[PDB]
């Protein structure tokens, strides 16, 4: 079976990158107006040290799996002014010059499609990198893509025409680049008409980017629960206990509060630290793929989309990424008589590439990869010993091209 | 969380720092795109951190960049592979010289394991 | 150095050293107060392994990462884009270190560049001649081919092309005329 006819399709890729930041105090948390608070924590200050050193490790480690996403290369590139690619219509995917952000079209859509605390210590780390500068991040790989490939991932910036970056990625997979010039204008109207099915679908929630922040706001809200809990006492309030009872007795009842609030700390710190290895596979996962599918052209079978993947484009998201991968699917395809090999006068001629097809009345050769009918030569294939030594061998005349060639 | 040589910052508020209308790389991260340095004698300023040298070359449908010459380089990678191993005994951290501290512990026999 | 601390918390007691409560009162009124410093200490036993685990994981996954490059920057030429160093990866030389390893990769990236004026393909006689893996170039006089590796100037000839349909379908395409090697091998 011969593939005839070939298929552009994108495939959407949404993994996540990092989540927030949440700084729990110690002291604040377990007594708010007491003195006789401030004395029994002193006995448990070694507790405090294992959980301050740990809220610490969060910040600095979900801020480090930014820097190896969104920044693998330490140069900008603007986009240039010359908005000719022979058809493919590229101004989706650059930001808008008449809105003061730096986000295209594509990531206002992505951004509003996913949808108090702080006065009993619950503050919220501010984060390092703006929204300005993630879209300038993913603004600079669309830019640098159309114009070099791989290059400005890997050194200098070499500039390359567009008509040239596609041929280039066809050579890869076995697929010859004159089918690419002899369909070009085919390929640019699949290629738009790709993009305004996905833009109708996004445009009608993201699971794998909500799932993030109903987690970390379910960890939040946990945490007021706890605060109303008695821990088998008779009030959660500590100044409640201490204006009704005498300090020697109620010595009792600020120890068990106490305590019960440490066994909460104790389950939010570890929590956090084992969602914290998800979020980090996650951010390994998608910065390989940021330097092999977006940078260069990946070998690895599905691993950028479904199917031999060309290129990617990738975009911003609020706590996240969005990939978007150019996949080469075939679609209509017929079935030939193949031959292993030819018999001629007495030596079985081999293919290098291809394989022998027939359609009945003729034999041809031909690839793997597109159906392309050529003629029996001499310097396509090779002799490799006589025809008493292979299973299965057909019998054709080879029309020898440099015979003629010489009379 | 504080709101507010006086700087009005987005972060917060800090006090002890001029502010100067040119913009460097980031040295010191503090919180919502600020970066302080200790520069020009010197002392220490905020300014708004950079991404980098903007330059990308013109589109063109009949140029092309060969390279002419080569660089071999070599780069260092440094990962970890293991660290130390500590054992921690049950017993012995618990109670050092006692009697009554070996009885109390049985009680408690399945969490040493 | 945080396990030191633990062994003169009291945990809410008169004193850490179970002796010294054992050596002024007596079994059956103490044992409210050891019972309190055992229970003190498992919060501590379980918080120092729990975080030895999760440390572990951060471990386990450095470990297979370095196992990878191991079996492939070091072990063969590895063909994944930016893996093993920054460029094109060439071999490897792996070195010794305490509690680690030291990778040493041999990259290559290249240096100076010139801009020439590159063509699609070439109309002869009707023929539209497509390259195999060069591109056509032209330094400004003459028309050449050659990779988009290294700078190679080769001739224009018939094994290092092939046809395919006619001029007019290609968008982009110049003139030039073939110098026929075969031809002159006749004569």
């Amino acid at each position: 079976a011969i593939p005839t006819n070939f298929t552009i399709s994108v495939t959407t890729e949404i993994l996540p990158v990092s989540m927030t930041k949440t700084s729990v105090d110690c002291t604040m948390y377990i007594c708010g107006d007491s003195t006789e608070c401030s004395n029994l924590l002193l006995q448990y200050g070694s507790f405090c040290t294992q959980l301050n050193r740990a809220l610490t490790g969060i910040a600095v480690e979900q801020d480090k799996n930014t820097q190896e996403v969104f920044a693998q290369v330490k140069q900008i590139y603007k986009t240039p002014p010359i908005k000719d690619f022979g058809g493919f219509n590229f101004s989706q995917i650059l930001p808008d010059p008449s809105k003061p952000s730096k986000r295209s079209f594509i990531e206002d859509l992505l951004f509003n499609k996913v949808t108090a605390q702080k006065f009993n210590g619950l503050t919220v780390l501010p984060p390092l990198l703006t929204d300005e500068m993630i879209a300038q991040y993913t603004s600079a790989l669309l830019a640098g893509t159309i114009t070099s490939g791989w290059t400005f991932g890997a050194g200098a910036a070499l500039q390359i025409p567009f008509a040239m970056q596609m041929a280039y990625r066809f050579n890869g997979i076995g697929v010859t680049q004159n089918v690419l010039y002899e369909n070009q204008k085919l390929i640019a109207n699949q290629f738009n008409s790709a993009i305004g099915k996905i833009q109708d679908s996004l445009s009608s929630a993201l699971g794998k980017l909500q799932d993030v922040v109903n987690q970390n706001a379910q960890a939040l809200n946990t945490l007021v629960k706890q605060l109303s809990s008695n821990f088998g006492a008779i009030s959660s309030v500590l100044n409640d206990i201490l204006s009704r009872l005498d300090p020697p007795e109620a010595e009792v009842q600020i120890d068990r509060l106490i305590t019960g609030r440490l066994q909460s700390l104790q389950t939010y710190v570890t929590q956090q630290l084992i969602r914290a290895a998800e979020i980090r596979a996650s951010a390994n996962l998608a910065a390989t793929k940021m330097s092999e599918c977006v940078l260069g052209q990946s070998k690895r079978v599905d691993f950028c989309g479904k199917g031999y993947h060309l290129m990617s484009f990738p975009q911003s998201a609020p706590h996240g990424v969005v990939f978007l991968h150019v996949t080469y699917v075939p679609a209509q395809e017929k079935n030939f008589t193949t031959a292993p090999a030819i018999c001629h006068d007495g030596k079985a001629h081999f293919p290098r590439e291809g394989v022998f097809v027939s359609n009945g009345t003729h034999w041809f050769v031909t690839q793997r990869n597109f159906y392309e009918p050529q003629i029996i030569t001499t310097d396509n294939t090779f002799v490799s010993g006589n025809c008493d030594v292979v299973i299965g061998i057909v019998n054709n005349t080879v029309y020898d091209p440099l015979q003629p060639e010489l009379d | 969380d504080v709101n507010c040589n006086v700087f009005q910052t987005r972060a917060g508020c800090l006090i002890g720092a001029e502010h100067v209308n040119n913009s460097y790389e980031c040295d010191i991260p503090i919180g919502a795109g600020i970066c302080a340095s200790y520069q020009t004698s010197q002392s220490i300023i905020a300014y708004t951190m950079s991404l980098g040298a903007e330059n990308s070359v013109a589109y063109s449908n009949n140029s092309i960049a060969i390279p002419t010459n080569f660089t071999i380089s070599v780069t260092t990678e440094i990962l970890p592979v293991s660290m130390t191993k500590t054992s921690v005994d049950c017993t012995m951290y618990i109670c050092g010289d006692s009697t009554e501290c070996s009885n109390l512990l049985l009680q408690y026999g399945s969490f040493c394991t």
